[PDB]
């Protein structure tokens, strides 16, 4: 299992790193690798990390040419994996940065959501269609994902806002919440992302 | 719903875990990031390390605690005490902190408030806010309660507020070293007042005072000295809470 996690930012990417080590300790050939370059073989696991703004760390992967990198691991039929400000990279657009766009892994853009309390923030309900378990998780983010039912794979409300807190479109995965800052389950997560990213 | 939220509040001075009420039998209750970790195994939704290291090594000190935190703990964490300017929140928070929590400082300064917000988001800002009564009225005290800074609670919460700070720490001075429950009257007096979330503060000592506290609008409740030495059992509070209408995070 070779795991990437890309470390050009914005934000914390150490937790993440440190709880992605944490939930690989019982999985053989594990190596886990901070990513800032193309290299010229591809991960098993590409995660990207990310809090921020939505142009920057846009800005910090076509600088440091990656968006290549990630796009061949789509694919190659690689996982490829977001969390928080990385999830949302993966659709067309956003709010937060408006003639910016990315990725475009999955269909989709990013729009603020519409509470008043708007930094979205503490442990809030996931609940999947499959393979990673049910509870809470932390979130803490102003933007959430606009996308298409089958491209949904967990649903979490805030403040009677029902919103996708995770995204799949084959072996592309995405989280909104932060899974090195939710306890125990955050690593039973973790460890489900690095068994579907075992067999292939 | 977003869930109603047990913290931990982990007291540390020169790195590591101090128990006691005055500085004569101040005494080691061990390492912070091994009993931090404990905390998250039995269930605690955040922490909170509040450090009263002497000034000369305070900053020094503060910053090694993170660290040492941010490298083992898999839960949200807030550092505090003593943090008197944006530059030395910046450090703790790219050292690891996920808040940094502002008291005298940030009245002394509001604008201190939206500095760190302005850079880190409002979710990087916790507002500690000690308060007393005081000829009948809510005032807040600085320099650990000792200074009557003359702002009544009720105007200093809506400030607090409009300077984007993400979350309030709201103890209460005549409540800290009780047993006797949460100042829940204070509590009820602060919530119509802002949107924040709210963190009770001072009085814990039963399970039912964390009903009264998320009864009377606490979005968390802070406590130190209960959850070590096994009085009340995190699971078993968070299940008594539940059982009675509380929307606590509850793990299989």
């Amino acid at each position: 299992m070779r795991i990437g996690i890309i470390s050009v930012g914005p934000g914390n990417i150490m937790n993440l790193y440190r709880g992605v080590k944490r939930a690989s300790e019982n999985f053989e050939d594990v190596s886990i690798e901070l990513v800032e370059s193309p290299r010229n073989d591809l991960y098993d696991l590409l995660f990207i990390p990310g809090v921020g703004h939505f142009g920057e760390g846009m800005r910090r992967l076509r600088e440091n040419d990656l968006i290549d990198f990630v796009r061949k691991h789509v694919e190659d039929e690689r996982y490829v994996v977001g969390v928080c400000l990385g999830m949302q990279l993966l659709f067309e657009e956003s709010e937060e940065a408006p003639g910016v766009k990315g990725l475009s892994l999955i269909e989709g853009n990013v729009v603020k959501l519409r509470s008043r309390r708007l930094p979205h923030m503490g442990w809030n309900e996931v609940i999947f269609k499959d393979t990673f378990p049910n509870g809470y998780y932390y979130f803490v983010h102003t933007y959430r994902a606009v996308c298409e039912e089958e491209h949904v794979l967990g649903t979490t409300e805030y403040d009677g806002e029902i919103f996708p807190s995770a995204v799949r479109k084959g072996r592309i995965l995405g989280f909104q919440f932060h899974p090195e800052k939710s306890s125990k389950i955050g690593r039973k997560l973790l460890e489900k992302v690095i068994e579907c990213s075992l067999s292939r | 719903m977003l869930a109603k939220r047990i913290i931990a509040c982990l007291d540390v001075k020169d790195g590591r875990v101090v128990k006691g009420t005055n500085f004569e039998n101040l005494r080691d209750s061990g390492d912070p990031v091994e009993l931090g970790k404990f905390y998250s195994e039995i269930g605690i939704d955040e922490l909170v390390f509040l450090d009263i290291t002497a000034s000369v090594e305070k900053r020094k000190t503060m910053l090694e605690l993170v660290e040492k935190v941010a490298e083992q703990i898999d839960i949200p964490f807030t550092v505090g005490g003593g943090i008197h300017d944006f530059e030395t929140a910046s450090e703790l928070i790219l050292r690891g902190a996920d808040k940094v929590s502002i008291n005298t400082a940030a009245v002394e300064n509001p604008s201190l408030i939206t500095q760190i917000a302005q850079t880190f988001g409002s979710q990087a800002v916790v507002v500690a806010i000690d308060a007393k009564r005081v000829d009948g009225e809510f005032m807040v005290f600085t320099y650990s309660g000792k200074k009557n800074t003359g702002i009544l609670l009720r105007d200093w919460v809506v400030e607090v507020e409009k300077r984007g700070a993400g979350e309030i720490l709201l103890t209460s001075i005549d409540r800290d070293g009780t047993k006797s429950g949460y100042d829940t009257e204070m509590i009820r007096f602060v919530r119509p007042l802002t949107t924040l979330p709210i963190i009770a503060s001072g009085g814990a000592g039963k399970m039912e005072h964390f009903l009264e506290a998320f009864l009377a609008g606490a979005d968390a409740a802070l406590a130190a000295s209960v959850f070590h030495f096994r009085e009340i059992d995190v699971r078993e509070l968070k299940e008594y809470l539940k059982k009675h209408g509380v929307n606590v995070r509850l793990e299989g």
